[PDB]
């Protein structure tokens, strides 16, 4: 029962103990709590998935189920062991100790967007640094990620953890929140999802790092070949209704291989747009103002008819044209994070990339960008590009998700999440996660 | 006080001093720099004691916190007392001196690139009638031997034989008969304790299915005895994925295997299946070095054995070639031998399941085209019929094989498809259609009119299968198998779900949904057609 | 004012390594040094190919100036160190910050 | 294996079947990465070799599975610029060895 500042006050004194205690335990024997965490929270992604289904709302079932296979197996293989228990290194001939200590207590904040698999991902890697996490579930999701904290606990005390190491909240409400994020116990926090959030998480006087995205811009040159890039971005555009950080969010065409393009996203489910119906879909993109909360996931169709349209069933994108002015106003300029897309009409290499670049500042984080072309016969184009674009990290000829044929495409790369930063401000080019960040220094010299 | 002035403490004991110099530093605000003047090689526990307690950015013992005594500096080899920030103000802040990465910000560009294919086989194969005399004559100076089998076929009158011909020149073995139909994660680790008790230096594996890769796993077990068992599954669990390394064998044993069911490729697969003992969860282990290097294929072996498990065994070839050749995994080399053990199947199986062991010819031809499949598939991933034939099997205590061959039509129906393009990837990239594949298939086997269009082609093709397993003796529908059904219609809700996701993944060039798959599996109960 | 002149060239030198462009806010007290290191090295540098200015530094420096500059849209990065008053309206800037400083720094003295 | 003399390597081992007797023994302190060049040889999989007598060039044919080398691998990077017609030799040469072995009497169904 977690309501009110008397029990949340007392479950910090009770996990806050058992991280006192807890942080005292030998690396060989946190191993096996970690391979048992890792292998309990493994097989049953099928459940959290289902009942994830259930309480978010929206989307695709096996989208959920193997990001939870790829979540956990990309965890473990990716911190086997890595020494993180006392000594670090040694200079006897200097005397000069280097060892490490864990951080302290630690909030972590769930969007509705990844309810499961973001929670996990917390949990586990904080078991790692020797830590205690709180969380702070959305009142939409959070019955499933309770479940996950149930069951991953629960993994972890059948191999000798101290009674608990999870703190979560029952119905999630913003005065609570607020109140342990500014609670004086609490050593960092752990934010993520929409940009007003972390904000209000960098104000707090306390180190914080959110991991967030802005529009992530691709650019299309005459020398690429359509159908390729048309494809990985069907895709990557419908993976879930296109709820996945990092996602597309605008398309840039050069000049006179525009149309032909779009009549390919004719030829397929994709429906062209260039009429008040504009307006139509533009009024309840940006209802507020702030990213209207119920286009999220959901299908084309759907969102077509519940813009006040009827559309062909079967078509899993619409794409908007009204997109010729490039500023903050244009709805299509923020992200969508919906089977939904605009695209631009560019005149040559130079201004598809200064579109791109004025693209990506209103997102005000770095994250991702994409170049379609050839591929050996332009690397002055290739790195022109790079020169000019400042995201967080640049692919050519490729979508930026996960899982394409057989292992992944790209088979090796960090989520689209994870990749957080210090700072909003601008240009703050994000940085995936690793315990040195979770984790204190010493050096003795002798 | 930034001043030549100091104040000092009274303190009590060591642990005193300890408490005020904690509480000393947290009024600072941030943990920079702290100094222990104590004896050194007396004093450990103290020293480090005292280390556990504090948190400034750096310790020093019996040293100032100053740069310069004589010579070099006092410490010699330290940052300045400045140069000392952090990102954080608050508490217990350890300062971190600076860097330029620091200042500088980062790249990383991601290439486009293309990918490795395969095509990799066990060195040493036998096949003939009284092959093994002449098969381990060349086993000279291996001089430990261990013996894989189950009770019922060391119960019969065939271990005897072989652990004569290893007195023949004498060899110290042991047989071991303890599996039953599965791996069960509890004779696995006997099984190894036993062996590596003993020591083996050449591994014997004997038989069809369990049997064989048991040991395999049991057998890389003898290898490393260190490691941990899941993240030999967890870390391997499919192909193409070569992140990172081996469990490192070809070491103090070598494999021998012999099959007796003609219809598993098992035996030159790099393929294990181990069951959970809980509920019994899957584990499927695939990786190049669990091929044997040795594989012996007898016939002299299955003149006796009845029908129809010599069908149920053909019928799991049949399935696994099908599969493979439609695979999007299915490079040219497995095409041949694929198409070779399809064409010569045809003729054999029905005077082989008639015939036998009257007909000493078509039964240990079928036994070679299982084998070949085997070869064949060792390279193309299975079909999503495979697995989902697995569960069947595994809920009901069906057999493999039949369960599966009970699929096979409504399966192809569902590849039935000219260009649904609904849920498929990259599909004109190296796969056409895998319609125009079934034709050749078909008027390969000239099961096709001269003047054809490809449906007609493939509505022969399983006409042909139909009446061809009509021929042995099968259930139609699964109620005619046997099944009862209103549970089947509880079930199967979850039982495609995991049906889904069983690794299959799958080289099946469509996405199936889980609609799909259900509708299947009602099909197929009733023996009804799944077209749409 | 503690340590006017190393920190400047510190700074500066580690800059130039960045290909960076330092702004510098000297204090009242300790100024009219910091600035003719500021020309110093700048000299040095100006006659090494330097681009014809890469420092910046205040005359009479002013605690609005600072603020100003210190709020400026166009500075990438602030480094203070000093008093724990001063690095703390740092770290309340909204921006990245990092702040050399130190605390009370105790030693203990055992019988042995 | 040093010692031994060399005749007796080609004159006991001349062709397949007479497994008569025994090895020389490798696999021993060397390992065998074998690139092939030629689009037209299976040289490079063959445990077969040919060795030229001086004299008069006496032919010296070495048939035996430990020949084998463990490792081989087939890139194309190496021909495109190969010219023709030597494009057409090895052809004609795979080609040749394709039907001749599909008819021999060695033929088993493998190799069909």
């Amino acid at each position: 029962p977690v309501t009110n500042l008397a029990e949340l006050d007392a479950l910090v004194a009770r996990v806050k103990a058992a991280q006192a205690e807890f942080a005292t335990f030998s690396q060989e024997q946190v191993d096996k709590i970690f391979r048992a965490a890792s292998l309990a929270a493994n097989q049953a992604r099928i459940p959290l998935a289902q009942m994830a289904v259930e309480e978010s709302g929206m989307g695709i079932v096996e989208d959920k189920v193997i990001k939870n296979h790829f979540a956990s197996e990309f965890i473990y293989n990716k911190y086997k062991d890595e020494k993180t228990c006392g000594i670090l290194e040694e200079d006897d001939n200097l005397g000069t100790m280097t060892i490490a200590e864990p951080v302290g207590i630690i909030c972590g904040i769930v969007p509705t967007t990844n309810p499961t698999s973001t929670a996990i991902f917390k949990s586990l890697i904080s078991l790692k640094t020797r830590n205690g996490i709180i969380f702070s579930p959305h009142p939409r999701a959070k019955n499933s990620t309770n479940a996950a904290a149930k069951l991953v606990l629960d993994a972890a005390i059948a191999a000798g953890a101290p009674k608990d190491i999870i703190g979560w909240i029952d119905q999630p409400s913003v005065e609570l929140s607020n109140a342990l994020m500014k609670h004086d116990g609490i050593a960092l926090i752990l934010a993520t999802g929409g940009p007003g959030m972390v904000k209000a998480a960098y104000s707090s006087g306390k180190p914080a790092i959110g991991v967030g995205a802005g529009n992530v811009p691709v650019v299309i040159d005459e020398t690429a070949d359509i159908k390729r890039a048309v494809a990985s971005i069907l895709m990557s555009k419908t993976f879930d209704n296109g709820v996945v950080c990092a996602s597309e969010q605008a398309a840039i065409v050069v000049s006179e291989v525009y149309d032909e393009v779009k009549e390919r996203f004719a030829t397929h489910k994709a429906h062209v747009l260039s009429k008040a119906d504009a307006d139509k879909v533009r009024k309840v993109l940006l209802i507020d103002g702030a990213l209207n909360a119920k286009i999220v996931g959901q299908p084309a169709a759907a969102i077509a008819e519940m813009a006040g349209v009827k559309v062909p069933a079967d078509t899993k994108v619409l794409v908007g044209e009204g997109l010729g002015k490039v500023s903050y106003d244009d709805e299509f300029a923020h992200e969508k994070l919906s089977p939904t897309l605009g695209l631009f009409r560019a005149d040559n290499f130079e201004d598809a990339v200064a579109q791109a670049v004025t693209m990506v500042e209103i997102g005000g984080i770095g994250h991702t960008s994409g170049l379609y072309t050839n591929q050996d016969v332009n690397a002055d184009r290739i790195r022109y590009f790079g020169d000019k674009l400042k995201t967080a990290r640049i692919l050519v000829n490729i979508p930026t998700t996960h899982g394409g044929i057989g292992d992944l495409y790209n088979f090796n790369v960090a989520p689209s999440l994870t990749l957080g930063c210090g700072s909003w401000g601008g240009n703050s080019i994000s940085e995936n996660v690793g315990p040195k960040h979770l984790i204190n220094k010493k050096t003795v010299a002798k | 006080k930034l001043s030549p002035t100091l104040g000092l403490f009274r303190a009590d004991n060591f642990e005193d001093a300890v408490a005020q110099a904690v509480t000393m530093v947290e009024i600072g605000g941030i943990g920079h720099t702290s100094g222990l003047y104590t004896n050194q090689d007396v004093n450990a526990d103290r020293i480090r004691y005292f280390g556990d307690k504090l948190k400034t950015a750096r310790i020093l013992v019996n040293i100032p916190t100053t740069h310069g005594g004589i010579g070099d500096l006092y410490n010699f080899n330290v940052a300045p007392s400045l140069t000392l920030g952090c990102g954080s103000w608050g508490g217990n802040s350890i300062s971190e001196n600076v860097g330029p990465k620091h200042l500088i910000n980062k790249k990383t560009v991601a290439k486009r690139a293309e990918n490795m294919l395969w095509h990799k086989l066990p060195k040493s194969i036998y096949f003939r009638r009284g092959s093994l005399p002449i098969a381990l004559s060349d086993l000279e100076g291996k001089k430990r031997a261990f013996l894989v089998t189950d009770r019922f076929l060391f119960n019969n009158g065939y271990a005897d034989d072989v652990v004569a011909l290893l007195k023949a020149q004498g060899m110290e073995v042991q047989t071991f008969f303890e599996v039953e139909a599965d791996p069960t994660l509890s004779v696995v680790e006997k099984g190894a304790a036993a062996m590596q008790s003993f020591q083996p230096d050449v591994i014997l594996a004997l038989g069809g299915g369990s049997p064989m890769d048991a040991a395999k796993i049991m057998w890389v077990m003898y290898e490393h005895p260190d490691t941990h068992f899941e993240e030999l599954a967890m870390r391997f669990m499919d192909i193409r994925k070569r992140i990172y390394k081996f469990p490192k064998m070809g070491k103090k044993a070598e494999l021998v295997c012999i099959t007796t069911t003609s219809g598993t490729g098992s035996e030159v697969t790099p393929f294990a299946v181990v069951t959970d003992d809980k509920t019994g969860a899957k584990y499927p282990l695939a990786d190049y070095e669990l091929t044997p290097q040795m594989a012996i294929v007898d016939a002299n072996l299955v003149m006796n054995m009845p029908k129809s498990l010599t069908a149920f065994g053909g019928y799991d070839a049949v399935t696994h070639a099908l599969e493979a050749y439609v695979s999007v995994l299915a490079n040219e080399y497995s095409d041949g031998q694929a198409l070779q053990a399809l064409k010569m199947l045809k003729e054999y199986l029905p005077s082989s399941y008639a015939n036998g062991a009257k007909d000493p010819i078509a039964r240990e031809k079928v036994h070679n085209a299982a084998t070949i499949a085997g070869i064949a598939f060792a390279n193309a991933f299975l079909g999503v019929c495979h697995s989902m034939a697995h569960k069947i099997g595994a809920e009901f205590h069906l057999p493999h094989g039949l369960a599966n061959a009970l699929l096979i039509a409504n399966v192809v129906r569902y590849n039935a498809n000219d260009n649904p393009t609904k849920q498929t990837a990259f599909s004109q990239y190296d796969r056409p259609q895998a319609r125009r594949r079934y034709a050749e298939v078909a008027d390969h086997l000239g099961l096709s009119q001269p003047g054809d269009r490809t449906a007609q082609k493939i509505e022969r093709l399983l006409t042909w299968l139909d009446e061809l397993k009509v021929n042995l003796d099968i259930p139609k529908s699964i109620q005619a198998a046997g099944v009862a059904e209103a549970d089947f219609l509880a079930k199967v809700d979850e039982l495609a779900v995991e049906a889904f996701d069983d690794q299959c993944t799958g080289a099946n060039p469509r996405y199936p949904l889980i609609a799909e798959l259900k509708e299947v599996l009602l099909a197929s109960y009733y023996g009804k057609p799944f077209v749409e």
